[PDB]
RNA sequence: CGCAAGACGGACCAGAGCGAAAGCAUUUGCCAAGAAUGUUUUCAUUAAUCAAGAACGAAAGUCGGAGGUUCGAAGACGAUCAGAUACCGUCGUAGUUCCGACCAUAAACGAUGCCGACCGGCGAUGCGGCGGCGUUAUUCCCAUGACCCGCCGGGCAGCUUCCGGGAAACCAAAGUCUUUGGGUUCCGGGGGGAGUAUGGUUGCAAAGCUGAAACUUAAAGGAAUUGACGGAAGGGCACCACC
């Protein structure tokens, strides 16, 4: 069940991380990005709205992703890392360093590491309002 | 309840003659069931390859878009799509105390791509310089953007895609541009940035051949 | 009182007033 | 696996009361190795700490 | 009574400086008033950085730094502590804090 | 992987530039305008400030058309709370966008009218011009761009000074004021009532301009000093604090 390679050779995936501050998802796709090999969201691990985002959530989803491509049979992966862009913050949330160390733990062979978080040239109204969030 | 992977089949994809490196890995696809051909999910995929990984010796911060044409009984066959520069290459080169001169231009060449080209470039301090910054006045960026434009337009007109693309591995554009552009105002870090596609010519089965051997 | 909303109240106030005085009246 | 360290030289005292102590220890395995570690106790220069986990490090203040 | 000789903004020979949006609050701040942050740093930490060299396919491979600029507005710079009230007399040094060692 | 619409031009972007002020940042072309510098060109007092009278004038608002991505007054909900009709979150109407008519108000601020003369230093910076060893590119040559060292003239500013001012904060102008006179416009007379009432005038409206009195009050207010407080920042100490 997997591609038939040798042992020296290594299968590549790329590995797509959406953090948030409110949550965090590890996607793992082909080269091409087009075939979905396994999605796991940290809101599947944890039972709470504020652990989503936490190291120990994202940790556990690597982990079972990881487990996941093991057994199709993909052994490195090329990292696309993603913050929520926009008119919103560009700072990764908490959760990917966390991830991304668990998903090495695993065993997996690490490709490239890229940003991807998108920037625009100008772009829409940002919510608030003139005097932002009092909070 | 029913495994979908267990009706998954694996397809090599390769590159075109133009680089040393030809497997540039593998890809998925389901199998057919008589509604939905694999072949034709299979086309119209991009793959963007770092540099690195086509040629030995050439620089990572460039990568290249390649689209699969056809399939050949698991062996998908790509072509050159698109170039682009790596996001943190281009964080690194815009720095506070100089001018940036960016132009674009859409130019066809000799067998029907036409393509749309971006080049920038950054004012370059002297050596004994003591003024903090290097500014260009705006004549000056004038000059330095139509000399960019007109050796962008005289590059890929007279070529064709399969020449292009060997301009563009080393980049001798930008090597180009930096060297004519000394006299105005010196320039570094000149480089052709993004490669997009506009307008294809009708699909051949023979030129996709010349173009993998 | 804010000098702002004492004006807002003032031109309230002239608003009634202007429509309870009346021109035809 | 076990490790087996020795302190090298003391750094500091951390802790929200100051209960834990900033230290430098070197493997014994590999005298090349060193890191910095946090230590619960009384604890001076030549003592052998027991790393159970031996990768982990400590922000040095 | 004036506080500041320059009125705690940078504008000098013109009249309107477009406004941008606080990164903490999304607040509108005059571009020249606003307290700017240019922060290049590393994508993995420290322990992630030896973590991640032996997972590696490739030899010596250099990890990407992330660069972000940062507007503050004055309540969210003060109340972050990226800027802090200062004596009378040191208001006026300008010099940034000798960050380097 | 594509398609469509609308709005905005990040980083480069600075105590940098332009404009009478509002204000002005993707490329290219066209159209008209302008400051400064250069001048052994031309006219020869043609000038300065300005009742009356005019052009422009952020945002919001009003009346017709066209579009309506985002945001979002009003509004409906969910939270918080003793109570919220607020701050927080989900939606969302005018509006936010373009064209044509109105409106003429902002902490429209340098809280500082314009023209002219004189009165200390220093280093940068933008434009133009002038001079000069030396590095670079135009394969050679001048010459022209990029640096370097200086000078002059306007411009945005900065540091310093027992120039002198001022109640001081501070100001090379807020100086050259009892040693009081260069020209000229607007404008203030203890604090409230009050920019309110009424009259006049403009506007579709909202409102704009001009603008009192009766009455009430012994203070209101400016700059600085010493304390006390702060759900402000940074240090220090204590088994009547903690670990
Ligand atoms: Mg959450
Ligand atoms: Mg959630
Ligand atoms: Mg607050
Ligand atoms: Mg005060
Ligand atoms: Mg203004
Ligand atoms: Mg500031
Ligand atoms: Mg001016
Ligand atoms: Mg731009
Ligand atoms: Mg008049
Ligand atoms: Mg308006
Ligand atoms: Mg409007
Ligand atoms: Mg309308
Ligand atoms: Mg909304
Ligand atoms: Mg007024
Ligand atoms: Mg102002
Ligand atoms: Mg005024
Ligand atoms: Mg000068
Ligand atoms: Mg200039
Ligand atoms: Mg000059
Ligand atoms: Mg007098
Ligand atoms: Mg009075
Ligand atoms: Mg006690
Ligand atoms: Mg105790
Ligand atoms: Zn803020």
């Amino acid at each position: 069940l997997g591609p038939q390679v040798a042992e020296g050779e290594n299968v590549f995936g790329v590995c797509h991380i959406f953090a948030s501050f409110n949550d965090t998802f590890v996607h793992v796709t082909d080269l091409s990005g087009k075939e979905t090999i396994c999605r796991v969201t940290g809101g599947m691990k944890v039972k709470a709205d504020r652990d989503e985002s936490s190291p120990y959530a994202a940790m556990l989803a690597a982990q079972d992703v990881a487990q996941r491509c093991k057994e199709l049979g993909i052994t490195a992966l090329h990292i696309k890392l993603r913050a929520t862009g926009g008119n919103r913050t560009k700072t990764p949330g908490p959760g990917a360093q966390s991830a991304l160390r668990a998903l090495a733990r695993s065993g997996m062979k690490i490709g490239r590491i890229e940003d991807v978080t998108p920037i625009p040239s100008d772009s829409t109204r940002r919510k608030g309002g003139r005097r932002g969030r009092r909070l | 309840v029913v495994d979908p992977f267990s009706k998954k089949d694996w397809y090599d994809v390769k590159a075109p003659a133009m680089f040393n490196i030809r497997n540039i890995g593998k890809t998925l696809v389901t199998r057919t069931q008589g509604t939905k051909i694999a072949s034709d999910g299979l086309k119209g995929r991009v793959f963007e390859v770092s540099l690195a990984d086509l040629q030995n010796d050439e620089v990572a911060f460039r990568k290249f878009k390649l689209i699969t044409e056809d399939v050949q009984g698991k062996n998908c066959l790509t072509n050159f799509h698109g170039m682009d520069l790596t996001r943190d290459k281009m964080c690194s080169m815009v720095k506070k105390w100089q001018t940036m001169i960016e132009a674009h231009v859409d130019v066809k060449t000799t067998d029907g791509y036409l393509l749309r080209l971006f080049c920038v470039g950054f004012t370059k301090k002297r050596n004994n310089q003591i003024r903090k910054t290097s500014y260009a006045q705006h004549q000056q960026v004038r000059q330095i953007r139509k000399k960019m434009m007109e050796i962008m337009t005289r590059e890929v007109q007279t070529n064709d895609l399969k020449e292009v693309v060997n301009k563009l591995i080393p980049d001798s554009i930008g090597k180009d541009i930096e060297k004519a552009c000394q006299s105005i105002y010196p320039l570094h870090d000149v480089f052709v940035r993004k490669v997009k596609m506009l307008k294809k010519p009708k699909f051949e089965l023979g030129k996709l051949m010349e173009l993998h051997g | 009182m804010r000098a702002k909303w004492r004006k807002k109240r003032m031109r309230r106030l002239k608003r009634k007033r202007r429509k309870m005085r009346q021109r035809s009246k | 696996p076990i490790k087996l360290a020795r302190v090298t030289k003391v750094l500091g005292r951390t802790g929200s009361q100051g209960q834990c102590t900033q230290v430098r220890v070197e493997f014994m395995d590999d005298t090349s190795r060193s890191i910095i570690r946090n230590v619960k106790g009384p604890v001076r220069e030549g003592d052998v700490l027991t790393l159970l986990e031996s990768e982990r490090e400590a922000r040095r203040l | 009574t004036k506080k500041r000789r320059n009125n705690g903004r940078a504008k000098k020979g013109r009249g309107h400086v477009q406004p941008i949006r606080c990164t903490n609050c999304a607040r509108c701040v005059p571009k020249d008033k606003a307290i700017k942050k240019f922060v290049i740093r590393n994508i993995v930490e420290a322990a992630a950085v030896r973590d991640i060299s032996e997972a590696s396919v490739f030899d010596a491979y250099v990890l990407p730094k992330l660069y972000v600029k940062l507007h503050y507005c004055v309540s969210c710079a003060i109340h972050s502590k990226v800027v802090r009230n200062r004596s009378r007399e040191a208001r006026k040094d300008r010099t940034p804090p000798p960050r380097f060692r």
